[PDB]
């Protein structure tokens, strides 16, 4: 029976990976053999010596039937390190847990009040859907009872037992009942946790929660006023913890109810300017206020206030102050987006920050502070900072003024002109998924074909490694190469396009070794259409179709048969089925 | 609720882990690689919050060894800060003068600690001296 | 054409640096570890490296990783050969391979490292020879190194002229899982420690196939070495002429010649080996050894590596002759003979649990493994004939060889 | 070391 | 005596080769 | 600390002085920054001691760009040190002359190395050698003006083997940054005497003397043959880069070699044996040999042809190694070897790397691929590996069926009844794809093929834009060969995919997909189901002229990556 302290140190002492990995083996092959033997002395050593090598990086799957025999045992410590093997090799994938169920019962009735709150701790760290099925019974019975220190367990309990059975929460409604009279800082909080789960998951308990308005307002003046105490009093905020749990229930409480909001002003009011938000305590108690104001229907006083608190903490020089600022202000993005607009210098300003989450939060504040008028503006300043923004956040910020184009561009041919500089500057950074929703637009428009064609003829040519602007180039010509080039059946002037060109450049794609196997079923499909929407460069593909008709891939080798096939017997026909595809939104 | 809470060192080793979430065990390890990985390779000006898979990936080392919690977009960030920093002081007042040293020696009476303040990712007492008293009644048990 | 010659460590760091050529800045060095993790956790790991213009192509050593930074289009042979080389020397002038040493003998290492190669191009690879011009506890450099004689130092005088040969036998066997031998070669190794007064030009001569044929003795027992490498002492040209082994042995024990040649005969030892693993309930090991070699020759310290189960515990040993340990660090069973007469047959039935619940991940079947160690047992049936040692004072020279016969590459394939 | 400190030194 | 064969004197050349 | 060191460094007693030395070494080698003391340990350089003048010599180079400026105050100590008696003190100030980079030095430090180019001693020889090639790295221009090209070239002429050699190997390098413009190659007469010095040659000096030969170009069988019988002793070098470099010679002088007489026999007979003693080297050096191997494969792939047991990648082999093994084994695949090939393969199935898993899969597909007499082994192989029931074998087994049917299908239906319950719930895009496309064109011996197709119809508008592809491929043609029972099918898919389905490519051969059916449904027999042509396999084989200039550079970093000098250099 080595001890853990012996075990660490041995362990401490290797220093190479191999030598690491030989003492574990060596460590474990007595474990297996201890455990084997039915060990019941110092069977705690060696659980202890079996968690550390598995938090090591060692396997443990052989022991998994001593951790069930030691949770069924009568030692206090030998049920301890059994509760600890079961919370940290065990879950609910193992497929082990089942006859845990049986052990949890049998502790859920014992006397002792720690082997009691041990199983409870570990049937809530480890629910399961069909554990928490034959346990919601016994839950229910402790959460009756009048234990302070078992009341917290119970209200945990009943809470990962409604996140893993949502079902569950209509045997919970009459157990909670009159339950906000609780003068222990922990029942108070766990009551008020539960109670915003059940809200969160059903709204049919919101109307009969909706009438513990006033009792949870009450509460908190009361925790208010009680500004000093010895426990739960942490720099200068008393139940910092409680105080946040009563912010989210009141803002997650009466968001569309006036009565529910009205009731709260009061208080929200009196917390927005009583509270000292020196430490970080305070800057969290605002900003949860912040976001309870926002998320209801308050008196434009307190949106005020918010207002000006938020616009307060902007300036703050604290990379987390600021990163709570950000995400509030994404927050209250719909809500109260006039007054949003006073900050569009702080977040321009935020982009240029050496902060990747604060970069990332006024990327997002920017995007989603886009309106119909400052979109034109917005949009120099979206193509500087992809032009100079980071390699992780190139197809963030591609993606995010593609949206904003599609979404509020305030004109086709600078909607159309701003996703061509996005194509041609993103390179690789543009998701292929954006590539259909660009092929949609360029479909659904039929105004703006010469001036794209020619864009798009000028941007391929140019450059051929970027699959989605080389696919939306090879759309965008078997679309229009009917206005790419006019009148070119026959030897003409020298203009940009030559009706020959195009031929070449879609050979040398298919050919390229630059090919996903996607750009090139584009190049193949643009090659096809142009039979019929191309008249003078005509014969030619033909060859290229039956040369390429015997590649190695199985689409596109199929692809090739049949545009042979349509060559050389379906003359006549291959206009017949050439026709533009319908545009849909 | 907290997603997951990791205490890891500088050096890349991890001293505590607790992951309320049921992943797969391959996929805790990468999870758990990616998560060092990004810490490791993040600045001492970073906010000390990541949003990494779409959840407020909080760090706050105190000492060389640091801290990590996986909270889901919903709640306060400030929050998961004061509940470390409570986490930290009890732990300290638990043991006393808590250094790195203790941590890896008296791992189970961590693990016990965070087991009787925070279940299920959500906190089970708010004080800091009821937490202590039940943790030495739970102890001096035998 | 390497570009600076660096020693890191297990934990990344550069315990000594020698610029060679100066193209490439000295702080590339950082992304070299990472590069590593990157390659290692994706399964991209290579010895070469590149920190993008600049290749960081770099052997590991016993404690640490000697990466030779380059830039241009270098050779990577002679990179190896020259790592190799300045390893060899390490060893030569340092027992141990270690972080121990690093940090102790800078003071030799740092001259060692400048004047083994200037501009990344060595010009003096020989530790005998260059412990003469550097030392750690400096007088004109040797006329060896100068001399085309560049492995034998002139003016040594020794009170006795004994050399002493090793023809050391690498027995290397692919049995596949089917039971047959896929790979079986045998490679020949004759090392000697000479240490003679001068400079003797020895004459060695052995029953060689080529060389009986040419003398028109192609009938007795000779060796027939597919692959024949002379050392540096060795005259590739004498060699070439008429099979002429004609060099001058250095001053202590080096290899002068390697033979390899496939080998057609039956295994020196057949292991018959069974595994009655019953679904996670017991596992049974029927393993019999027969030895195929002469009944005159005895296998000294027999280690029969058996790949046991990664989980198996609670085992029991039901042997015959021999120990049989099961290391768990090594997660086998050792069959550890001490003495194994030719034609000994061992038997051997193992026993040993399994739990109940399954492994999470597969763990492959490793080979099994003998380390047979028989001497005085020559295999190929190569022996030696005669050492013509020439010296221009003249001497009674008093040459000495030993065969021995090991287990080389004789893993067998499970099942 | 590093390590013997404590984590915040109260 | 020596593990892995006892050391025999060689000798100088083929002396049935002249 | 600092004042310390200086104030120790400051003093007459030589006992502090090279504690001093020894101290500001050690903090360099740690890791600290002492560039800011070298003016003062400038003072402390003219000592009688060897011990510390090689200290302030290495510091001075490793401190030499650093401060440019400082570095001012050595050139009369160099000056100095050049004209010394002992050979070793001349050879260290060479060296630490030509090491030192700065522009405002290497101007006056042309005479010391005039005065040693000419030096008695042959260490001192080979230190001038290799500062004429550093000055000439650092300033081609000065090195040019200097007229040390002359100098160099009478160097490979004269006495002092290892001299020669160093100076061959200067030379060489000038050249390689040189423009071509007067070129420093020699007659057959140079040729022959640098062989006449190869054989007294050391290892290192090895490598030079062999590296010159491979850029002259021989003219006659006569010369090529005199050159090839001098490298034949090479391949019975300990050295294996010696023995690369003879093999990479032999290789070179070989294109001028006449395949009609005995000597290209007697050559291609003897490097067999070197390439199986090179396959035996250093974990380290496997991955050097298996590209040597593969680069010399595609060239003459009759040496090697009957070597295929050294060809087995080893248990304890590195996963380099072990991928090259497969590649090689790949090169060398015959219908001799066949068995083998298959066992070996079989044998590399049972393993946990899942990308050696893989890549063993695609040799086997290669395999198979390359040579139709073992097509059947190969079938029975996968079909075994597929009931080995192995998601990762399962997908490479899949991938090999579905390329195996479009290269030899004609004999392939009697392995679609297997195929039709093999586990589809697999949602690798690669598999998936592969058994879809299978089962459109092999939709004949298997009767419930409009039934497997509905389970993957589930989510063909979100599975993927080539599986949503190879899905209306497939029910395309299960609808132009049978009707009866794909009639609707074929009218969903197209709902699906012409309504529902936003994907470009797709859209477009959904809609001529629904032409072609509403056109003409019998002409859809002749033009979608219609007799593909042969698939040109993708070739393994380099183009010859890149193989030439591989020959060329052989052991370079252009070797391994398989990729030409200019293409990787910067």
């Amino acid at each position: 029976p080595i001890r853990l302290r012996e075990l660490i140190r041995t362990i401490r002492t290797a220093r190479t990976q191999a030598e690491e990995r030989e003492m574990i083996q060596k460590e474990c092959a007595a474990i297996r053999s201890s455990f084997r033997e039915e060990d019941n002395t110092y069977r705690c050593r060696n659980v202890a010596k079996l968690l550390y090598m598995h938090m090591l990086g060692y396997p443990a799957h052989f022991g998994q039937l001593e951790c069930l025999k030691l949770i069924a045992s009568q030692k206090f410590t030998d049920k301890r390190i059994g509760y600890l093997g079961a919370m940290l090799l065990l879950d609910e994938r193992q497929d082990v847990h089942l006859l845990m169920t049986n052990c949890i019962k049998n502790d859920l009735n014992h006397s002792t009040q720690f082997v009691q709150g041990l199983a409870l701790c570990t049937l809530g760290c480890m629910g399961s859907s069909e554990m928490c099925r034959d346990l919601a019974g016994e839950v229910e019975k402790l959460l009756k009872t009048s234990n302070s220190y078992l009341r917290k367990k119970a209200a945990l309990c009943a809470v990962h037992v409604i996140r893993k059975v949502p079902e569950l929460m209509e045997m919970f409604l009459p157990a909670t009942k009159n339950l906000l009279n609780e003068k222990n800082h922990g029942v108070l909080h766990t009551s008020v946790v539960l109670l915003t789960e059940m809200c969160e998951r059903s709204p049919d308990m919101l109307a009969h929660f909706r009438k513990l308005v006033p009792q949870l307002v009450r509460i908190l003046k009361n925790l208010i006023m009680s500004g000093y105490s010895p426990e739960h009093d942490v720099s200068g905020i008393s139940d910092p913890f409680l105080q946040v749990r009563i912010l989210r229930l009141l803002r997650i409480l009466g968001r569309n109810d006036d009565d529910s909001s009205e009731a709260m002003n009061d208080i929200l009011a009196q917390v927005a300017t009583n509270t000292e938000t020196s430490k970080n305590v305070g800057n969290a108690i605002l900003y949860e206020t912040v976001l309870t104001i926002m998320d209801i229907k308050s008196e434009s006083g307190l949106r005020v206030l918010a207002i000006n608190i938020l616009g307060r903490f902007l300036l703050n020089n604290d990379k987390n102050i600021r990163y709570v600022a950000l995400t509030s202000l994404l927050k209250t993005v719909q809500t109260d987006h006039n007054a949003v607009q006073r900050h569009r210098s702080t977040i321009v300003d935020c982009l240029k920050d050496l902060d990747v989450s604060i970069k990332r939060r006024a990327m997002e504040l920017s995007f989603a502070l886009v309106n119909g008028n400052n979109i034109r503006g917005m949009m120099k300043e979206l193509l500087y900072f992809l032009d100079s923004c980071e390699p992780e956040f190139k197809a963030d910020c591609a993606s995010g003024i593609f949206l904003a184009a599609e979404k509020y561009a305030p004109s086709k041919r600078w909607h159309i002109d701003t996703i061509m500089r996005v194509l041609t500057t993103a390179g690789s950074y543009v998701r292929d998924d954006a590539v259909p929703n660009l092929i949609q637009l360029i479909t659904n428009s039929v105004e703006m074909h010469a001036y794209t064609v020619q864009r798009l003829y000028k941007a391929i040519l140019g450059d051929y490694s970027q699959q989605p602007l080389v696919q939306v180039a090879a759309w965008c010509i078997g679309e229009y190469g009917d206005l790419l080039v006019s009148g070119q059946c026959e030897e003409e002037e020298p203009i940009q396009v030559t009706e020959d060109e195009v031929l070449d450049i879609l050979e040398s794609v298919l050919i390229s070794n630059m090919s996903t196997s996607v750009t090139r079923g584009y190049a193949l499909t643009a090659i096809m259409k142009l039979s019929t929407r191309f008249t003078c460069t005509v014969n030619r593909i033909k060859k290229v179709v039956s040369i390429y008709g015997s590649s190695i891939d199985v689409e596109l080798q199929q692809r090739a048969v049949e545009y042979n096939a349509l060559f050389k017997k379906y003359d006549h026909m291959r206009s017949a089925l050439l026709e533009r595809m319908p545009v849909m939104e | 609720m907290i997603h997951f809470i990791l205490l890891f060192s500088r050096q890349g080793k991890l001293r505590l882990q607790k992951w309320y979430i049921t992943l797969p065990d391959k996929e805790r390890k990468k999870i758990t690689r990616e998560i060092v990985q990004i810490i490791l390779s993040r600045g001492h000006r970073t906010s000390s919050f990541v949003d990494w898979k779409e959840l407020k990936l909080v760090y706050k080392r105190y000492a060389s060894l640091y801290f990590c919690c996986a909270i889901e977009n919903q709640d306060n960030e400030l929050l998961t800060l004061e509940i470390v920093h409570r986490y930290v002081e009890l732990l300290d007042k638990y043991f006393g003068n808590v250094c790195e040293l203790d941590i890896i020696f008296n791992f189970e009476k961590a693990y016990f600690i965070l087991d009787e303040f925070i279940i299920g990712g959500e906190i089970q007492e708010t004080s800091k001296k009821i937490a202590v008293k039940a943790i030495e009644d739970s102890d001096m048990l035998q | 054409s390497a570009s600076a010659v660096y020693v890191l460590d297990l934990k990344g760091k550069v315990l000594i640096c020698r610029n060679y050529r100066g193209d490439v800045d000295m702080s590339e060095v950082e992304h070299f570890m990472p590069i590593l993790m990157e390659k290692e956790e994706e399964g991209m790991l290579s010895p070469i490296l590149a920190h993008g213009g600049v290749r960081f192509m770099w052997i590991k050593h016993n404690n640490l990783y000697l990466v030779a930074t380059s830039k241009k289009n270098a050779c990577v042979s002679l990179v190896f050969s020259f790592l190799y080389k300045v390893v060899q020397v390490f060893s030569e002038y340092f027992k141990e391979l270690e972080e121990e040493s690093i940090r102790d003998n800078f003071v030799i290492i740092y001259e060692l490292l400048d004047e083994l190669m200037d501009f990344g191009y060595p010009q003096t690879t020989d530790s005998k020879i260059l412990q003469e011009y550097i030392t750690q506890e400096a007088p004109r450099p040797p006329a060896t190194v100068t001399n085309a004689v560049s492995w034998r130092s002139e003016g040594i005088k020794y009170r006795k002229n004994e050399v002493f040969l090793d023809v050391i036998e690498a027995v290397n066997l692919l049995v596949s899982a089917n039971g047959n031998v896929l790979r079986s070669e045998i490679v020949g190794s004759i090392k000697m420690r000479v240490f003679l007064s001068g400079m003797p030009e020895l004459r060695l001569g052995l029953n060689d196939k080529v060389l009986f044929d040419n003398t028109g003795r192609g009938k007795s027992k000779s060796v027939e070495l597919e692959d024949v490498k002379f050392h540096q002492c060795v005259r590739l040209s004498r060699f070439e002429n008429d099979r002429t082994i004609s060099f001058i042995p250095p001053d202590g024990e080096f290899e002068l010649m390697s033979y390899r040649l496939n080998t057609h005969v039956k295994p020196l030892i057949w292991i018959e080996s069974v595994i009655e693993k019953h679904s996670h309930s017991r596992i049974e090991y029927m393993v019999k050894a027969k030895s195929q070699f002469k009944r005159r020759s005895t296998a000294n310290n027999v280690e029969i590596h058996i790949p046991v189960p990664n989980d198996a515990d609670s085992p029991k040993f039901k042997t015959t002759v021999g120990s049989v340990k099961w290391v768990p660090e090594n997660s086998e069973i050792v069959w550890s003979v001490k003495s194994f007469p030719g034609g000994k047959e061992y038997l051997m039935r193992a026993h040993f649990g399994l739990p109940s619940v399954e492994a999470e991940d597969k763990e492959g079947k490793p080979p099994i493994s003998v380390k047979f160690e028989i001497p005085y047992f020559t295999t190929s049936g190569i022996q030696v004939r005669y050492l013509k040692i020439i010296e221009k004072s003249g001497y009674q020279a008093l040459p000495w060889v030993r065969y021995i016969t090991q287990n080389g590459d004789y893993q067998l394939r499970t099942q | 070391k590093g390590e013997n400190t404590s984590l915040l030194h109260p | 005596d020596r593990k892995g064969g006892s050391y025999s004197q060689a000798a100088g050349s083929d002396s049935a080769q002249s | 600390e600092i004042f310390e060191l200086k104030a120790e460094l400051n003093s007459d007693k030589k006992e502090k002085k090279k504690e001093a030395v020894k101290k500001v070494i050690a903090s360099m080698t740690v890791g600290k920054d002492v560039s800011a003391l070298f003016p003062d340990v400038v003072n402390c350089m003219q000592t009688d001691n060897l011990e510390l003048k090689k200290l302030v010599y290495l510091y001075l180079m490793n401190y030499a760009k650093s401060q440019p400026d400082m570095a001012i105050m050595a050139v009369n100590t160099f000056v100095k040190d050049c004209e010394d008696p002992n050979p070793l003190i001349r050879a260290l100030a060479v060296r630490t002359m030509g090491c030192i980079r700065v522009d405002k030095i290497t101007e006056y430090l042309c005479e010391p190395l005039r005065k040693c180019l000419k030096d008695e001693d042959p260490y001192v020889r080979k230190t001038a050698a290799v500062c004429v090639a550093k000055l000439h790295d650092i300033n081609a221009q000065l090195v040019e003006d200097q007229g040390f090209l002359d100098t160099l070239k009478d160097l490979i002429s004269d006495s002092n083997p290892m001299v020669v050699a160093n100076a061959v190997a200067a030379l060489s390098e000038i050249a390689e940054s040189h423009p071509s413009s007067n070129l420093l190659d020699l007659n057959p007469q140079s040729i022959n005497k640098l062989l006449t010095a190869l054989n007294e040659c050391t290892e290192w000096g090895q490598i030079f003397i062999l590296d010159c030969l491979a850029n002259y170009m021989p003219k006659d069988d006569r010369e090529a043959q005199s050159i090839c019988e001098r490298v034949t002793p090479r391949l019975s070098h300990a050295n294996s880069a010696v023995v690369l470099s003879a093999v990479k010679v032999l290789m070179k002088f070989m294109e001028m070699l006449s395949k009609d007489l005995d000597y290209y026999g007697t050559l291609l007979k003897k490097l067999a044996p070197p390439l199986v003693t090179l396959l035996s080297a250093e974990p380290e050096l496997q991955y050097v040999a298996l590209r040597n191997i593969n680069l010399i494969v595609q060239k003459r792939p009759e040496i090697l042809k009957h070597e295929m047991k050294v060809f087995f990648v080893k248990y304890n082999d590195p996963i380099y190694v072990k991928l090259e093994k497969l590649d090689i084994m790949i090169r060398l695949a015959s219908q001799a070897n066949i068995a083998q090939v298959l066992a070996e393969l079989r044998e590399y199935a049972t393993e946990v790397d899942v990308d050696f898993v893989r890549k063993a899969v695609r040799a086997i597909g290669r395999c198979a691929i390359k040579v139709e007499q073992s097509a059947e082994r190969c079938v029975s192989t996968l079909l075994d590996l597929i009931q080995t029931k192995v998601n990762y074998v399962v997908q490479e087994a899949i991938v090999v069926i579905k390329d195996i049917f479009r290269k030899y299908p004609n004999k392939y239906e009697s392995v679609i009844a297997t195929l039709c319950e093999n586990l589809d719930s697999l949602d690798e895009p690669e598999a998936r794809a592969a058994m879809i496309w299978i089962v459109g064109e092999y939709a004949e011996r298997i009767d419930n093929a409009d039934e497997l197709l509905e389970s993957f119809l589930e989510g063909f508008h979100d599975k993927s834009t080539q599986v949503q592809l190879q899905l209306l491929t497939a029910i395309v043609k299960l609808f132009l060969k049978k009707p009866t029972e794909t009639q609707e099918l074929v009218q969903q898919v197209l709902s699906l995919a012409t309504q529902d389905s936003d994907n470009p490519d797709l859209r477009d051969r959904g809609y001529i997909y629904w032409r072609l059916l509403s056109t003409d449904p019998v002409a859809a027999k002749e033009v979608v189901l219609a007799e593909k042509p042969l698939i040109s396999e993708e070739t393994d084989l380099i183009e010859p002229t890149l193989l030439d200039e591989l020959i060329c550079y052989i052991g370079t970093l252009a070797s391994v990556y398989h990729k030409p000098p200019s293409a990787f250099v910067e």
